């Protein structure tokens, strides 16, 4: 059968005929917001003069990498985070910070020297650094995706 | 092995713990949601909190007392024989021998020393398994890592001893549609193999 | 509520026709059976016998038994039926012309009651296995395991999801009847039945009467011993004649429907799993053949089937993206190998 | 000396559970069939029932049968005992739960008495074969050939060699007690034995009673009919739900402890040795799949093995100090193959 025979990730229904799941390229996908959820720019704390550094960076697939931020914020509140290039998936999509904090995220890579920038509710900063690999790999699918020149 | 089951425990209207009782490979998994027909239907007046409680471990069979491989760590020990010399006009003696190059043995009347011999090929490997009389000079894993379906599966010291290593991937499941029983999903052993995809 | 399919029971008789193999030979029993069905998968085969056991000729019990002996029913106690096989089967249940036994697989089926004097059997031949769903073969259901979609028939009656035609019998013969007057061929009739009679001389060319005599021949063995006797409908097997007259009524259910049951089913021991560098070594053990296959996710699928009996150490490259694995009707697994070599 | 193991006994009793293919489907049979053992090699197996047959309830025959109907025994004759797998079995012997009987190999067991007024058989998976041992794979022992150390169980009682743990059997339903007081639901009891009791409406809570009623609640449906009858222990069946009390005693033997019998054994027809330069052609031509097998005796083993089923000219190259020759079970054989090139 074809939910045992299949290309690109798919599973099979006797249902409308559906082949579920399957996992093959990208999709364009655009979103318009509601304004009045977000929040005005004057509100979040502005976190630069920050410092970012990885603390034990797994080399893997479930989000093993870590890195702690030096968070210098001028208010205190949460900020939303999210690195720009896709090297770095981040478990975490909101972090909560008092006034200039430190706090840890959780993060999966692919490149042994993971560059990638954290854009923390509008403030860049490279987590540089270097990872290491594990010793335990047979569960379902990964986090990482992002396999690339290494 | 034999899976011989004790008997689960059910209780009616909420949960019971489990432990990690000492037997060998005592494999114990609680399990709710159940309606047990037991000869009345089903008899715990609940319906969710009905809780089954499945407990399993591995055991020798009354056959590993008498029909058992067995493993040896091999070394090279010292040969014998029952030499026949008709002697001369003695014309008798058939004594038992070693091998090792000062041992006599005076039985008749002739001193006679023997080897040591110079061929030391042992045909016993170093490490063997043994049945009954089918010797098989084969790398058992060990005593107390046995894969579960391979050879070795259950590993006791010997037949008396209570203790063993059950490496049978030994999983219960729950017993289905409100019924009183215990899946028990297990490898047949590594000793029922090796007697039908064994070596010569 | 067994009151509720005097469809057949009421209009229906206990059919006879030409068993193949009769204990001796060709017979003709009753409990001919035609239409073996070895197509589901519980263990289960639905069968037609000629017999119409269930309630009595008239309104009682399930649990009896109508066969015909003569040109008369007998409708009695069910006492000692066997439907077989290569083993002995076991009865599910009986409704009508038909019924439901739990059988093994077998290259034939042979049924028979005991009416008490006699053993009274009837066998054929027809393929049977039974495949369990699942990607496990089996020869037998267990106790445990998953439950998933088998085919399979029901215990009950209160059916109607197909119906058979069932009309007129045709004729039959019946030489008790031709007796002889002390010098002419002498037939008679069972209650004013209808009996269709004529010799190969020239005598009563139709019949349609009470008993008669024959003015011209006189051998019993050359003459019309006919039974049309169309007060109740029968299954239309191929091993009756047709009922020259017409069509009639008579369309009649089937009890035993295949429904979509989740049989109590097959479940494969579990797997060893193994790590090597994006490489699934697996010592394998399993009950019964077991298809194993998998699914290399990638664009390039890559798949394998073999089915496995035999316990065998396997391999499969597993890629960087994922690949997936289904140890029989267990439920498939998946699996990131990404890199080990450091 | 039927008379030395009052240990299951007096003390056992015939257990009651749920046999998974009960003829029809999942029933509680009292002959529920746990711990099929086709691991013998005589054709044999030893299997338990739930049921206890053997002496009566009391004291007399092994050849009597006492298995539950009801919460009760029924202590009464074996007459019409059938375990089964593909062909039917032969009995050996019984003792206690347990039944040793021979049987062909089989992918199932399938067990069976008759009471008198019903079948009332339970059926279960279990792989079972019959190797004989020896190099011959035979399918059923002979009558002739040679004796060697087989594996098999006693025919006998008189038995120590193990025991596995009986104790107590937890509670059963027996919704036949909670009978109605008019207007409320009315539980029973045995003979005094200890009923534990409630509904899920709030009344009497924990239940060690004589017959007592039932305020609260008033649906059977709803309530504990239960009995605590631990005067007779039983087998430690899976299929048991546990005494939660305690872990009474009953240890109690097992009968048919496997033993070193030598059974009547193979034997597969004698070989053509046929001559030739350092080579033995040999037709051969035998019964039944034979694994034969060799050894050059140079310090160069250069061992073969294969089963042949099929009759087959073979060849060996036989060197000049010697080999050996197994033609199945049949003695080794030897071989002086010196020059034969002049």
């Amino acid at each position: 059968p074809l939910n045992d025979v299949a290309p690109f990730g798919c599973s099979i229904a006797l249902e409308p005929l559906r082949a579920e799941n399957c996992a093959v390229g990208s999709i364009p996908i655009s979103i318009d917001i509601p304004d009045a959820a977000f929040t005005r720019i004057s509100e979040t704390p502005t976190v630069s003069d920050l410092e970012c550094k990885i603390t034990e960076c797994t080399y893997a697939s479930d989000f093993g990498g870590i890195a702690t931020v030096a968070y210098k914020s001028s208010k205190a509140g949460n900020c939303p985070i999210h690195s720009p290039s896709g090297v770095a998936v981040i478990k975490e999509n909101d972090v909560t910070l008092a006034e200039s904090g430190s706090f840890t995220f959780h993060f999966s890579t692919a490149n042994i020297h993971p560059a990638f920038k954290l854009q923390v509710c509008t403030s860049a900063v490279t987590c540089k650094g270097d990872c290491k690999p594990p010793k335990d790999h047979i569960v379902d699918y990964p986090a990482q995706h992002t396999e690339s020149f290494t | 092995y034999k899976t011989k089951v004790p008997s689960p425990v059910v209780k009616c209207c909420g949960a019971t713990q489990c432990t990690s009782k000492p037997h060998p490979d005592y494999q114990c998994q609680v399990f709710t949601g159940v309606y047990p027909f037991m000869w009345g239907g089903a008899y715990c007046f609940c319906d969710t909190e009905n809780t089954q409680m499945s407990e399993a471990y591995v055991e020798r069979s009354e056959e590993c007392s008498i029909d058992h491989a067995k493993a040896y760590k091999v070394h090279t020990g010292t040969v014998q024989a029952m030499v026949n010399i008709t002697y001369g006009s003695v014309s008798w003696r058939s004594a038992d021998v070693y091998v090792n190059g000062e041992t006599p043995a005076k039985i008749g009347d002739a001193k006679l020393i023997i080897g040591p011999l110079s061929s030391a090929w042992s045909p016993f490997d170093n490490k063997v398994v043994v049945y009954g009389h089918e010797v098989y000079n084969y790398d058992f894993p060990e005593y107390g890592t046995g894969k579960a379906g391979s050879f070795g599966d259950l590993q006791s010291r010997t037949s008396t001893s209570n203790d063993l290593y059950a490496n049978t991937n030994l999983k219960l499941q729950r017993p289905q549609a409100g019924i009183v029983h215990t899946p028990f999903t297990q490898a047949p052993s590594g000793f029922e193999r090796w007697k039908r995809d064994k070596g010569a | 509520d067994l009151d509720t399919h005097f469809t057949q029971y009421k209009l229906a008789r206990p059919y006879i026709a030409d068993c193949p193999n009769c204990g001796h030979s060709r017979c003709d029993s009753p409990i001919a059976i035609e239409e073996v069905r070895g197509d589901a998968h519980a263990g289960v085969i639905r069968i037609q016998t000629s017999a119409m056991f269930g309630l009595k000729t008239d309104g009682v019990d399930l649990a009896y038994m109508s066969f015909m002996n003569g040109k008369t029913q007998k409708s009695i106690k069910i006492d000692n039926l066997h439907v077989r096989t290569s083993a002995p089967c076991s009865l599910v249940s009986h409704h009508g012309y038909y019924i439901l036994a739990q059988c093994p697989p077998g290259d034939t089926v042979t049924v028979g009651f005991h009416d008490g004097p006699n053993r009274h059997t009837c066998t054929v031949a027809h393929k049977v296995e039974f495949r369990p769903v699942g990607r496990e073969k089996y020869r037998h259901p267990p106790e445990h395991g998953v439950e998933l979609p088998c085919n399979r028939y029901t215990h009950k009656r209160a059916d109607q999801g197909h119906y058979v035609e069932m009309h007129q019998p045709g004729l039959v013969a019946d030489h008790s009847l031709l007796s002889i007057h002390s010098a002419k061929v002498k037939i008679t009739v069972p209650s004013g039945a209808q009996v269709k009679y004529y010799c190969k001389c020239p005598d009563v060319r139709e019949g349609i009467t009470s008993s008669d005599h024959t003015t011209t021949c006189t051998d019993v063995k050359q003459c019309r011993a006919y039974l049309i006797d169309n007060k109740k409908w029968v299954y239309n097997s191929g091993r009756l004649p047709r009922g020259e007259g017409d069509t009639f009524k008579g369309k009649l259910h089937v009890p035993f429907v295949p429904v979509k049951a989740k049989c109590i089913a097959t479940l494969a021991p579990e797997p060893l799993v193994e790590h090597k560098h994006r490489t699934l070594i697996l010592h394998l053990h399993p009950d019964h053949p077991t298809l194993l296959t998998t699914r290399s996710l990638g664009s390039d699928a890559n798949p394998t089937r073999q089915w496995i009996e035999r316990p065998t150490t396997v391999n499969f490259t597993v890629t960087g993206e994922g690949l997936e694995y289904t140890w029989g009707n267990h439920p498939p697994k998946r699996v990131w190998a990404q890199e080990s070599g450091e």
